[PDB]
């Protein structure tokens, strides 16, 4: 079926810029919207936001709505999540997931199986 | 936003028995919307969707996993606990504001 | 200007809602009402003119309505 | 089972002797077709892409004037000459200003003056045109029986998408367990492209009338320009000031984006950020039911117990959807579903999900049925373990007939003569109604084109009064009927 | 919109050139001319209605001109 | 009435009856526009999104 | 002289932070905290809701959307006190003298 491969683990100094790609194959990239989930080692999953590949529309979480930016390439078949101001709290594995958008390309209401496929995971230790 | 999804931190059950995991949330996400999804995460493995609806489940997942939702609480029920059910289980919901809330997580351990 | 020639009567209207249908459904009538409120003098004169020019109550009312609607739009 | 949630859902019941039915797939509307011994199918028009549109005319909405220059003549000496007058990108105007000894002339009168400023365009609204050729529709056909999920099949989905372009009239869709549905669609007459402009102002695009677009009072380029400087009708976006008949000046007259937004009132917006997607307009198709097979036929009835995994829900169209799960032997069997009266003596309710079946033991198939008005019983399963679920349908029958008549009127208002091809199976009444509608609609479009809804209501009232006062009753009835229809159209217009 | 309330008739007029005076003197009349050119069907029906409404000849022409002026400007 | 780089002498009731968002004139912060709906459009086609 | 501004009008606006909240059928209208913020423009409407949307009831669900209204350009309407007018006149005797 569909497969998503995230990038390798990155260890960065606090305050640096992070950027981890999640290339997803086996399906129309612009058809589905790709979400980003963060989980501090030994803590809960934490939802960052989603980037719609169809038209670039994005949504970030309240917590991340300042230092977190999500962008995707339609041709590169990859979506990128970048964290602006790093901190020790930010040392977690970031997971990319996927949710299909409606027939019109809008992403108002998600599909009930909104995280059916994930990425293997990329670990960043800030 | 905030981890409104509150579920028991630790859960254990003897192999072959039925164990239930309850996920509680506000009326915004888990009490009003059927977007309650249960995800199982193995050690070092990415989360796997177990029940996409309140009770629906994917093709790969075995039928031992059955969920339910009453009021503002969502429940994951596992019938016939095995030794492969020792992974964590994260409930999630689509908040009325358009965001996603994950549960604290339940670490299932079988004896 | 362009705003003075809207796309309202074109006949290309589907079941899908148009650009400012909700807003512009009553904008013209609201503007006529506001104009009558602000400029009461012309309304009375138009009523008198319609009464004089119309033999029947239908003619008078129709003429008065037309005069009242034309004055603001004509500006 | 897409149509369940949609408010604008139409039920088309019946096929012709040839097992075909014609439908109109409007955007934002879902059609469900029910035929005896035929699977119930849900048809939705989800996209209308117009490809490779050619630019027709560029309009200037925000300009800027520069390089202003003036020349004057003494009175009675003709007009002055500015070298910039030769160039067509300079907007120039001739006026007369008082002259005399004080301003250097030997005569007291009005000397000619010419003001020239270079016109430049900051923002323009391209208007493109498409030819029906590159007009590709997209339709989704979902087998209405099964369970309504798009994650059941990894490669695709239960529903099928067929692209209806004018190149191929026949589009044949193969449903996994339902055979094949054939749509003989007609894309060329759905929307009158080539009498229509794809207007695109900044990051918003509309679908405007070609004549209306060409009548816009703004500077414009032909649409084949390369230099892009020789604007036509520049003086619509420029003001010339000769305030006290002493000097003349030229101003640029601001930006017309907001005025254009106001002008576009009444035009259905579309998308042009990628591919010129249209989400409006209808499509007329013919259904080929001949090769459609019920997915679960040649199954044995299910004799085990059934449980309701999802509470019976009253859908917006007067039907009910209930999800049930089967716990019994004989995995692939057909569900015994019935809707009877309180005495269990009659089968009062029809089943929209015809031939419900249990594909997999642990799979909650969901069922849509139409119960009768009032109290009834939804019975699922055989006598040992059979579920009796009482239901009350809130409405009435006469109310439903009134609602159906109003829905048909609204279809006759949104659509033209196509309202006569929505539910038709051939027949002389359909053909005659369509022909009469074509004639009366030609007359009505000629009479009421370019008129606002308020004017339509005023004309309807006037015609109703004229008919009410006519001395001849034949003319009286005709006039009142025309006025009433006109009033209704005025009330329903501005959609 | 704001352009539909043009400040044309508010008094306050001196012997100095006002904003867009020459341009805007006949622009509404020219708009009506273009609209009547593009929509001759409505003009015929307006003439018929004016003839059938009002008995005197003066009345009919007053109604016809009023209707043809309101139609395009009703927006 | 001073717009961007040009000014006019206009009637005061006409100015107070314009259909545009307006501040009372003493607002330095400009965070309380009135009549904001005259300069925005809310679109709900097909009753699916807004 | 000394003109005082009585009203500022916005002629070119801007919408930046759009947020939306949806309610399932028969539950009334939803709530946004931006809805009572004065620098946000909000509107209530109804969208079709159902099992696919995630509700569990079939009907119209209330919807609210809000965007922050920002003015990029405005027109200042100023007023002058009649005591602050200062007319200037030139009286030249029509003498015939040259400059
Ligand atoms: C217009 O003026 C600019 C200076 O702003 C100058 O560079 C340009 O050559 C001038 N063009 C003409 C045609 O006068
Ligand atoms: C609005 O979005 C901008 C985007 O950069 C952000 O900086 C700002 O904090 C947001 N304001 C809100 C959400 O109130």
């Amino acid at each position: 079926e569909v497969q998503l491969v995230e990038s390798g683990a990155e260890v960065k100094k606090p305050g640096a810029s992070v950027k981890v790609s999640c290339k997803a194959s086996g399906y129309t990239f612009t058809s589905y919207a790709m979400h980003w989930v963060r989980q501090a080692p030994g803590q809960r999953l934490e939802w960052m936001g989603w980037i719609n590949a169809g038209n670039g529309n994005t949504k970030y979480s309240q917590k991340f709505q300042d230092r977190v930016t999500i962008t995707r390439d339609t041709s590169a078949s990859t979506a990128y999540m970048e964290l602006s101001s790093l901190r020790s709290e930010d040392t977690a594995i970031y997971y990319c997931a996927r949710d299909k958008v409606d027939d019109y390309g809008d992403y108002w209401f998600p599909t009930l199986w909104y995280f059916d496929y994930w990425g293997q995971g990329t670990l960043v230790t800030v | 936003s905030q981890s409104a999804l509150t579920q028991p931190a630790s859960v254990s059950g003897s192999p072959g028995q039925s164990i239930t995991i309850s996920c509680t949330g506000t009326s915004s996400d888990v009490g009003g919307f059927n977007y309650v999804s249960w995800f199982q995460q193995h050690p070092g493995k990415a989360p796997k969707l177990m029940l996409y609806d309140v009770t629906s489940r994917p093709s790969g997942v075995s039928s031992r996993f059955s969920g339910s939702k009453s009021g503002n609480t969502a429940s994951l029920t596992i019938s016939g606990l095995q030794a492969e059910d020792e992974a964590d289980y994260y409930c999630s919901s689509h908040t009325s504001r358009g965001t996603w809330v994950f549960g604290g997580g339940t670490k299932l351990t079988v004896l | 200007s362009v705003a003075l020639v809207p796309h309202v009567g074109m006949g290309l209207e589907t079941r899908t809602e148009t650009w400012m249908s909700s807003e512009g459904a009553w904008k013209h009538a609201q503007r006529i009402e506001t104009w009558v409120l602000r400029h009461p003098g012309f309304t009375i004169m138009a009523a008198i003119l319609a009464y004089t020019i119309g033999t029947t109550y239908f003619q008078r009312v129709l003429i008065f309505i037309l005069l009242t609607a034309v004055a603001p739009s004509m500006t | 089972m897409r149509c369940i949630g949609i408010s604008n859902r139409d039920f088309v019941e019946g096929v012709s002797g040839g097992s075909w039915v014609d439908i109109v797939l409007e955007h934002g509307s879902c059609v469900t077709t029910m035929a005896k011994n035929k699977p119930t199918l849900d048809f939705e028009l989800i996209k209308t892409e117009a490809k490779h549109p050619a630019t027709l005319r560029k309009y200037c909405i925000e300009a800027k004037l520069t390089n202003t220059t003036t020349a004057s003549r003494c009175p009675t000496q003709g007009e002055p000459s500015l070298n910039e007058e030769q160039d067509k990108r300079f907007v120039c105007k001739h006026s007369m200003v008082d002259r005399g000894w004080g301003n250097g002339c030997g005569l007291f009168g009005k000397g000619g003056i010419v003001t020239c400023a270079m016109f430049t365009c900051k923002k323009n609204m391209e208007g493109k045109i498409v030819q029906p050729e590159n007009l590709e529709y997209t339709i989704v056909i979902t087998p209405h029986s099964g369970e309504e999920n798009a994650v059941g099949q990894d490669t695709g989905k239960h529903g099928k998408e067929i692209k209806v372009t004018p190149q191929s009239s026949i589009t044949e869709a193969e449903l996994t367990g339902y055979g094949t549905v054939t749509m003989e669609c007609s894309p060329r007459t759905g929307l009158d492209f080539n009498e229509m402009v794809l207007l695109q102002m900044e990051n918003k695009a509309w679908l405007v009338h070609r004549q209306w677009f060409l009548d816009l009072p703004l500077p414009w380029l032909p649409g084949a320009d390369t230099q892009g400087s020789n604007w036509i009708q520049k003086e619509t976006l420029v003001t010339f000031k000769n305030p006290h008949a002493k000097k003349q000046d030229v101003v640029v007259l601001g930006s017309q984006e907001g005025a254009m937004h106001t002008a576009l009132t009444g035009a259905t917006e579309i998308q042009m950020s990628s591919g010129n997607l249209l989400f409006t307009g209808h499509l007329k198709c013919r259904l080929r039911m001949d090769k459609l097979q019920l997915k679960g036929m040649s199954y044995s009835m299910c004799t085990g117990k059934f449980k309701v995994v999802k509470e019976i829900a009253e859908t917006q169209h007067g039907t009910i959807v209930i999800r049930v799960q089967y716990e019994g032997d004989g995995s692939p069997c057909k569900i015994p579903f019935e809707i009877m009266d309180l005495e269990k003596r009659h089968v009062l309710g029809r089943l929209i999900t015809v031939n419900p079946i249990v594909t997999e033991k642990d799979s909650p198939v969901n069922i849509e049925a139409e119960p009768p008005f009032g109290d009834s019983y939804i019975i699922i399963g055989v006598e040992p373990g059979q579920l009796k679920l009482s239901w009350f349908k809130k409405g009435s029958s006469i109310g439903q007939m009134f609602e159906t008549t109003m829905r048909g009127a609204k279809r006759m208002a949104i659509l033209g003569d196509t309202a006569w091809d929505f539910g038709s199976l051939g027949g002389v009444f359909t053909s005659i109604g369509k022909a009469l509608h074509q004639v009366f609609g030609a007359i009505y479009g000629a009479a009421f084109s370019g008129v606002s809804w308020t004017m339509k209501i005023l004309i309807g009232v006037v015609i109703t009064w004229i008919g009410m006062n006519s001395r001849s009753t034949s003319l009286s009835v005709s006039l009142v009927l025309v006025g009433v229809v006109t009033l209704y159209l005025g009330v329903m217009v501005q959609a």
